[PDB]
């Protein structure tokens, strides 16, 4: 068999030039399941697939609020989410207090890059082990970023992470000049984010336990719709 | 190093079947040029590939001036297509050469010698300024005499004026403390062979 | 104590008395009060004998670094580093300082930093315990672009009457060219400015 | 297991690994460079080596301004070079300050061959790859050539050479102190000592010098400056025109 | 025994620092960017891929600025490209907060050297990804420097790094050779556009936007301006005429 | 530590089986220390070290058996706490309170396992008025143990047995002075004890009053106790 | 890997030390790493107090630092409290402690250096110690440390008594030096100090008669050829 002497730690660069233990954590993404995110010129959407334990058990929030402007749904590692939404809903409310500024989704971005990116300098610590998307809208319109492990921050219409991401990938890929044109409805935009994530289902079943949506944009804060709320989208 | 082991423990026998035989001038032109100054283990463990492929083999040109010749157009091509067809699943039973084109390839191969000494010569001297110590410069040794042995006039009175060359015009024995041993020895086995060359 | 510093139109020139005194008692009536931070940048020292030394023998330093590193100083960054001194410290000094310098560009240039610490570029400046008695005389007899030694006279003059009039001001007029040419450093003495 | 050799621990015979090979990196660079006493003055001679026709010369540089009166060149990586430069130009300027004259020439050897022996000593922290050549012109000892190594050791030398070539240069020189039988250059003008230092030079690497093949460093007292594009031009136009 | 190569401070047996050569292999398996030094200031130029339709047009920027005055592109691990420019701009900040003027290119690019270079100092942390194209202008005209993983850097009048480095490198010659007394503020912007659509050649599997900043003393007052709408279109199509 | 085994511990116990050998007897009227001296060469300086018989307080003091420069981190923090209880309570230190202090610095390694153990074993002779004279004993073990008569280092195991032979409890003080040279008889790898392989020390009830005397042996005044039998 | 760095002693050069009835000596050889090198600019003893020397065998650097550290621990721990310089014993003592520390500390190897320190307080009067790497220290009649360790201590057991004048001793260990040398033999190549009388000439000063100057004194380059002519 094939074994590797460069995958030990995040201080350890490949040969080919590659930093495994990235790579490796760059793939805890794909260990979780499904979410959505997309955007027209007037609002973001993002819809999750919250995972169950038991038929006893409640699902696992995958959405979470940051400001009244801004939220960000994680697949991959929850505790990984947990701090790094902490850290963002910080700066946010730093930006609130000391400038009386809603912080550019543009720059929370470039905020989570370089603390991502301190956790693969370092010796001993392991990388961030999620994937975030992120939406708001700041003062230069609606927005969504992409968010790995690898400080790789990018900025998008739309896109998916995780568990058979591929099937939503793919359906947004060809709507694109479709619902980027949804300005002003608030409804259909979201009609569109569930009929995307819907691809990367099998024979699943979208329900009211299932389906976790959040919205935000112009003249409406970020709001979370679990439960009864999300009923009138499937 | 396993995969060089394993093709260790089993170089005389490829001498043989006159199909594997092709590719022994190649793999050998790479091990010696691939022989690293910084790693003492890669190098231990590739002078035992060089050292094998030399005690059974005869440093000859066996081409017969039949034009066609060169190493590529004829050993080259057909070395790969066996490569090709032995990655891809296939079996070296299912693959067909004609006995006209796999004995150029055989003869063709039997030119590198020249090109590839100008290369080990060069990679001896670089070695006489390495902490690679004792056990392992002697076997260095016995690969510089072993190959001297295998080798025909033609070859070895090119061979001679090559550490002859090389050991007056030489910019390699700086470091500290040096292993002459490398290159003085290999000089007293050309004399070995050819008493005439110590007059001079 | 008591001085000044006049650009003009070959460069810049620094004036100083020589009277550090403690009390009623003159401690040393020949003080150097005309500190060297570099080649052609100097500066005026007045306040504490004890902080604008400190001072001066720290941005020489910060000074003879940056020259290591990055280069030549501007007459400008020996400023910066004297201000960033004086005001971060503000709560625990008593110093009064002009810094001067020749470079090429700019020629003459000069920059007063009060106690505060704020810095205020200017073409002369006078400070020190007995400037109070000149900002008359000097105002009235001031002209941009002078030749050079109708500067070294305005300085004598200004200063012949600051020690006139202070009696914590006094000594000898020691004086310091700074142009392309190089450094030439004055002396008057009593018998001589006093008779003005 | 055998990782005496990756680090700055003894080895079985009482040797240092890491700082033997640490040497071997200061030839990386492949500039030789030679140090000279005068009457009063000191020169150093590097080799400029400019492969890249995107580079540009003036940056491209192994001779180090570290204060005014002393002088540095470096054999080694061009990284190294400069944590050391920096490091020194800061021992140099704090001496001043803190001690009231010029830091000497052999005084900061002394301190950086310290520093370089911590590295000898210390796990965690790795020697660099570099051999610091010292010169100045020291108020009290004369013309000053003080060299210190990755090993932490230091020592003045009459004249000196450091690199890939280093003995076919050193070998020169010594014969040519065995000969003149004393401990410096006697001459009187540096212009004179800098043509000596790259005659030597050009008699010991076989090979021709063009005004861009060179660096110059000199000290005399109260100044330690480089020479210019031009300032060698002469130095070299002198020694054709008498060779 | 070996194993002279998993730690970062550790010398092989001929003075070599084998992670950071490692690293200089994730710079050359990355966008490509350039620098070009023209006659009164400095032109940046970096490739954009675009992974899928999704990314947003002009919307994901490479170029970092400095102060005021000074450019950075890198090619790489991008994140440790944005941690060295941030180290890069405390430091700035840190010198012109002490002695005024704003900081020097030279004194700005030693800097730099140094954090790299203190970064292939002990086996804990592990060297920067990017070779870095960076310059500006100061108080004695323009600069255009360039840094490794390693710490070595020099000035340059031009530079490439990236998946397309020999390439660039080439046609960067080529300028150097024909017009000696370096090109014109504008002209150095047409011709960065040119090599950029050249240099994709080495990787013309995905798409790419065009990018370009500079610093000119007659063309932005001596302050790092991005090149945008009718002048970055002047050179795409420039582009688009000389790879047809 | 597989079976319940102190590892590093018992590495440290049996190295000390090895260097030095040191003897502790109590009198019913005094205390004697002694040791062997280690390889010497003709050149080393006998008189000087005092190598391996330290001085503590004025009423206490230790014999050692194992690296020197071991025991001398010891003995230094030792000296001290005798002294920080002086300043302290103005009243000497108590014998088994200081031996409890050093034991539990050496059982502090024994432990903290991130720092390697003492070589080392002590005999402390010291007298205090609340407990007559004393004799303790100090592996890195960490545990101290009560003696009338004890050993340590090399032929250990051979010398405990002369010694619970020819030991009497009435026995006065220069009674134990003997025993102790008598049974270096055999503990002694060099054939014929000499004064300058030895190094000596006495607690006598004052060469005076009802009070306390403490005495380093001089080598001249052990060339003499010698004279009583040992060599002649 | 204490015995890997007394390994590290047991090459490099040879340098010893005897101590007599009214004075110590010490010395070794200076070997050039080259002739275009100026040996004077290094050396091999040093002053630590004026009452007291130092010689070492081993790595060149490890014994700078270690002058250093040394010279210095000798006020801040003895010179700043008792207004006396420290005695050879104590200095000694402190030193052991300092390279003892090098060892049981983490992160760090124990120095490349067998030290002979010679000197003189006024209560002990002279003595000679050895300091090994391991922290552990002797004191010494006479011995040798380093290459010709072993040829030399055994001809100092031969020649020495104890009734050696210092005289007698700095011809001893010119011989001893002799027969181990490496390169040349003369004042260049030779380095050697003793610890004798007071030396009033080498004060600096004159007027209080209660300090009388250094019993340390190191032997110049003409004093040494002088006695290896009348040798």
């Amino acid at each position: 068999m094939f074994r590797n002497n460069y995958d030990g730690d995040t201080v350890t660069f490949s040969p080919t030039g590659r930093l495994f233990q990235v790579e490796y954590a760059l793939e805890a993404i794909k260990q979780g399941s499904v979410t959505v995110g997309l955007r027209s010129n007037t609002h973001a959407v993002l819809v999750a697939l919250k995972r169950n334990a038991d038929e006893l058990s409640s699902y696992q929030k995958k959405i979470i609020k940051c400001d009244e402007h801004m939220g960000l749904s994680l697949a991959g590692l929850a505790p990984d989410a947990r701090v790094l939404s902490n850290y963002l809903r910080q700066q946010c409310n730093y930006s609130s207090l000391v400038f009386n500024r809603k912080l550019a989704v543009e720059r929370a971005g470039h905020l989570l890059c370089d603390k991502a990116q301190k956790n693969t300098q370092s010796y001993g610590g392991r990388p961030y082990g999620v994937g975030l998307l992120i939406i708001g809208y700041d003062k230069s319109g609606a927005h969504l970023l992409e968010f790995q492990p690898s400080g790789n921050v990018t900025e998008l219409y739309g896109t998916a992470i995780g568990a058979r991401s591929q099937g939503a990938k793919t359906y947004l890929e060809r709507t694109l000049d479709t619902f980027i044109k949804i300005d002003g409805n608030p409804d259909e935009l979201i009609k569109a984010g569930v009929e995307a994530i819907s691809q990367s289902l099998r024979d699943e079943s979208l329900t009211v336990d299932n389906l976790s949506i959040a919205i935000v944009g112009k003249d409406t804060p970020f709001t979370i719709y679990d439960g009864e709320a999300v009923a009138k989208y499937i | 190093i396993s995969s060089l082991k394993q093709f260790t423990r089993v170089i005389r026998f490829i001498v043989m079947d006159k199909l594997y035989r092709v590719h022994i001038t190649n793999v050998l032109s790479m091990l010696v040029s691939k022989l690293d100054m910084n790693d003492t283990n890669l190098t231990s463990n590739l002078i035992n590939g060089i050292v094998s492929i030399a005690a059974f083999i005869p440093i000859q040109d066996l081409t017969g001036e039949d034009d066609y010749i060169s190493f590529e157009s004829d050993t080259l091509p057909l070395v790969q297509q066996h490569f090709y067809h032995i990655k891809c699943g296939e079996s070296s039973k299912t693959f067909r050469v004609d006995d006209e084109l796999l004995n150029n390839a055989f003869k063709a191969s039997t030119t590198v010698f020249q090109s590839m000494l100008k290369v080990y010569v060069e990679k001896i001297f670089q070695l006489v300024d390495v902490d690679l110590e004792d056990s392992l410069v002697t076997k260095i040794n016995q690969t510089t005499m072993i190959l001297q042995e295998s080798m025909d006039d033609k070859i070895f009175n090119y061979f001679a004026s090559l550490l002859n060359r090389n050991f007056w015009s030489n910019d390699s024995f700086k470091e500290k403390d040096p292993n002459y041993e490398l290159v003085t020895i290999p000089l007293a086995a050309l004399v070995r062979r050819n008493n005439g060359l110590s007059k001079e | 104590a008591s001085i000044m510093a006049v650009t003009f139109k070959d460069g810049v020139i620094l004036g100083a008395d020589s009277r550090t005194t403690t009390g009623a008692y003159i401690a040393n009536r020949v003080t150097d009060k005309l500190t060297r931070v570099h080649d052609k940048i100097w500066c005026c020292r007045s306040g504490s004998a004890a902080d604008t030394q400190a001072i001066a023998d720290i941005v020489q330093y910060h000074l003879e670094l940056y020259t290591s590193q990055y280069g030549t100083p501007s007459t400008e960054t020996a400023a910066s580093v004297f201000k960033e001194l004086c005001y971060e410290n503000k709560d625990n000094l008593t110093a009064g300082i002009i810094v001067a310098g020749y470079d090429d560009k700019n020629k003459g240039e000069v920059y007063t930093i009060p106690l505060g610490g704020s810095v205020h570029k200017l073409p002369y400046a006078i400070a020190g315990s007995g400037s109070t008695f000149i900002y008359g005389y000097c105002d009235k007899n001031f002209r941009e672009n002078m030749s050079k030694e109708e500067t070294v006279d305005f300085i004598k003059h200004s200063l012949s009457q600051a020690i006139k009039w202070d009696g914590s001001s006094g000594g000898v007029i020691r004086m310091v060219v700074l142009t392309a040419a190089g450094v030439e450093r004055l002396i008057f003495y009593p018998d001589e400015y006093e008779q003005l | 297991a055998g990782y005496d050799r990756h680090i700055t621990i003894f080895s079985p015979e009482g040797r240092l690994y890491q700082v033997e090979y640490a040497f071997k990196a200061t030839n990386q660079t492949n500039i030789n460079s030679l140090a000279v006493r005068g009457k009063d003055c000191t020169v150093v001679i590097s080799q400029k080596k400019v492969p890249d026709k995107l580079l540009d010369p003036t940056t491209v540089s192994y001779i180090f301004c570290i204060s005014r009166t002393i002088g540095m060149v470096v054999n080694g990586p061009i990284p190294d070079a400069r944590n050391a430069a920096l490091r020194a130009k800061a021992e140099a300027a704090e001496f001043r300050y803190k001690y009231g004259y010029d830091m000497p020439c052999d005084v900061l050897a002394k301190r950086m061959a310290n520093l370089s022996q911590i590295y000898t000593q210390r796990a965690y922290m790795r020697p660099l790859g570099v051999i610091l050549t010292f010169v100045s012109v020291d108020e009290e000892l004369g013309p000053s050539i003080y060299k210190t190594d990755p090993a932490g050791y230091y020592v003045g030398y009459k004249a000196t050479a450091t690199g890939p070539k280093q003995q076919e240069i050193t070998t020169n020189l010594e014969n040519h102190f065995k000969k003149s039988k004393i401990d410096h250059i006697n001459e009187e003008s540096w212009e004179k000592v800098v043509e000596f230092a790259i005659t030597h030079m050009i008699d010991a690497l076989g090979t021709e010098f063009s005004k861009n093949d060179l660096e110059v460093g000199v000290a005399t007292k109260d100044k330690f400056f480089t020479l210019s594009a031009e300032n060698i031009e002469e130095r070299l136009v002198a020694i054709a025109e008498q060779d | 025994g070996t194993g002279y190569d998993l730690s970062n401070s550790v010398f092989s047996p001929d003075g070599r620092n084998f992670q950071v050569e490692y690293a200089v292999k994730a710079v050359e398996n990355g966008t490509t960017s350039i620098g070009i030094k023209c006659n009164d200031g400095v032109v940046f130029a970096v490739e954009k891929l675009i992974t899928s339709k999704l990314l947003v047009p002009q919307k994901n920027v490479k170029i970092q600025v400095v102060d005021r005055h000074i450019g950075c592109v890198y090619s790489g691990l991008i994140p440790d490209g944005r941690h060295l420019v941030n180290r890069g701009r405390e430091e700035a900040a840190s010198f012109k907060k002490l002695y005024k003027t704003p900081i020097p290119i030279p004194a700005f690019a030693d800097r730099l050297g140094q954090y790299v270079q203190a970064h292939t100092l002990y086996n804990s942390v592990r060297p920067f990804g990017v070779s870095t194209i960076f310059g500006g202008v100061d108080k004695n005209g323009a600069h255009l420097y360039m840094l490794e993983p390693s710490g070595s850097y020099w000035g340059y009048k031009g530079a490439a790094t990236g998946k397309g480095r020999q390439s660039a490198k080439a046609e960067l010659e080529k300028l150097v050779d024909h017009h000696p007394e370096g090109l014109s503020a504008r002209e150095a912007v047409k011709q960065a556009a040119k090599i950029i659509y050249l240099a994709h050649e080495d990787n013309k599997e995905k798409d790419f936007e065009l990018e370009i900043s500079w610093c000119s003393l007659s063309e932005t007052n001596g302050l790092h301006k991005f090149v945008k709408g009718d002048l970055l279109q002047e050179a795409i199509d420039f582009a688009q005429k000389e790879i047809n | 530590s597989p079976e319940g085994r102190l590892y590093q511990v018992e590495y440290a116990l049996e190295s000390i089986s090895h260097a030095g050998t040191a003897i502790g007897i109590m009198a019913s009227d005094g205390i004697v220390l002694a040791a062997e001296r280690k390889v010497t060469s003709t050149l080393l300086e006998q008189d000087t070290s005092t190598e391996k018989l330290y001085k503590l307080n004025d009423k206490i003091a230790v014999a050692v058996a194992g690296l020197t420069a071991d025991a001398e981190i010891l003995i230094n923090t030792a000296r001290i706490h005798a002294q920080n209880y002086l300043k302290t309570y103005n009243e000497d230190i108590p014998v088994e309170i200081l031996v409890r202090r050093l034991s539990d610095i050496k059982q502090g390694y024994t432990q903290h396992g991130g720092l390697r153990p003492f070589g080392v074993s002590f005999i402390y002779a010291g007298y205090d008025d609340r407990y007559g004279y004393q004799l303790y004993t100090s592996n890195p073990s960490g545990n101290y143990t009560g003696w009338k008569a004890i050993s340590v280092g090399a032929n250990t195991s051979a010398a405990q047995t002369l010694l619970q032979m020819d030991y009497k409890d009435d026995m006065k003080v220069d009674d134990a002075i003997e025993l102790a040279l008598k049974t270096l008889s055999k503990t002694t790898d060099s054939s014929a004890l000499t004064y300058d392989r030895l190094e000596f020390a006495t607690i006598r009830k004052g060469a005076n009053d009802g009070e306390v005397y403490q005495k380093i042996f001089k080598p001249q005044e052990i060339k003499d106790i010698l004279v009583k039998t040992g060599i002649t | 890997q204490i015995d890997y760095a007394l390994t590290a002693v047991k090459q490099g050069v040879t340098s010893l030390g005897i101590k007599a009835t009214n004075g110590v000596v010490i010395a070794t050889e200076k070997k050039s790493s080259s002739p275009l090198a100026m040996s004077e600019t290094l050396s091999k003893v040093s002053l630590l107090t004026p009452d007291i020397g130092a010689v070492y065998s081993g790595m060149g650097p490890d014994y700078r630092v270690l002058v250093d550290k040394s010279r210095k621990v000798a006020h801040t721990s003895y010179k700043r409290i008792y207004g006396e310089y420290p005695p050879t014993k104590l200095l000694v003592s402190e030193v052991a402690k300092i390279m003892q520390e090098a060892t049981q500390s983490g992160g760090v190897r124990p120095f490349g250096v067998s030290l002979l320190i010679a000197g003189h307080d006024e209560f002990n009067g002279f003595s000679l110690y050895q300091v090994d790497p391991s922290g552990s220290y002797f004191p010494w009649k006479a011995t040798a440390i380093g290459k010709g360790s072993v040829a030399a201590k055994t001809f100092l057991e031969k020649r020495w008594n104890d009734e050696l004048e210092l005289e007698d001793a700095i011809h001893i260990a010119l011989l001893t030096l002799k027969e181990s040398v490496e390169g040349e033999f003369n004042g260049d190549t030779i380095e050697l100090a003793i610890i004798g009388d007071e030396n009033p000439d080498l004060l600096g000063y004159t007027g209080i008669p209660t300090d009388k100057g250094p019993r340390f004194r190191k032997l110049t380059s003409q004093e040494i050829n002088d006695r290896l002519e009348a040798l």
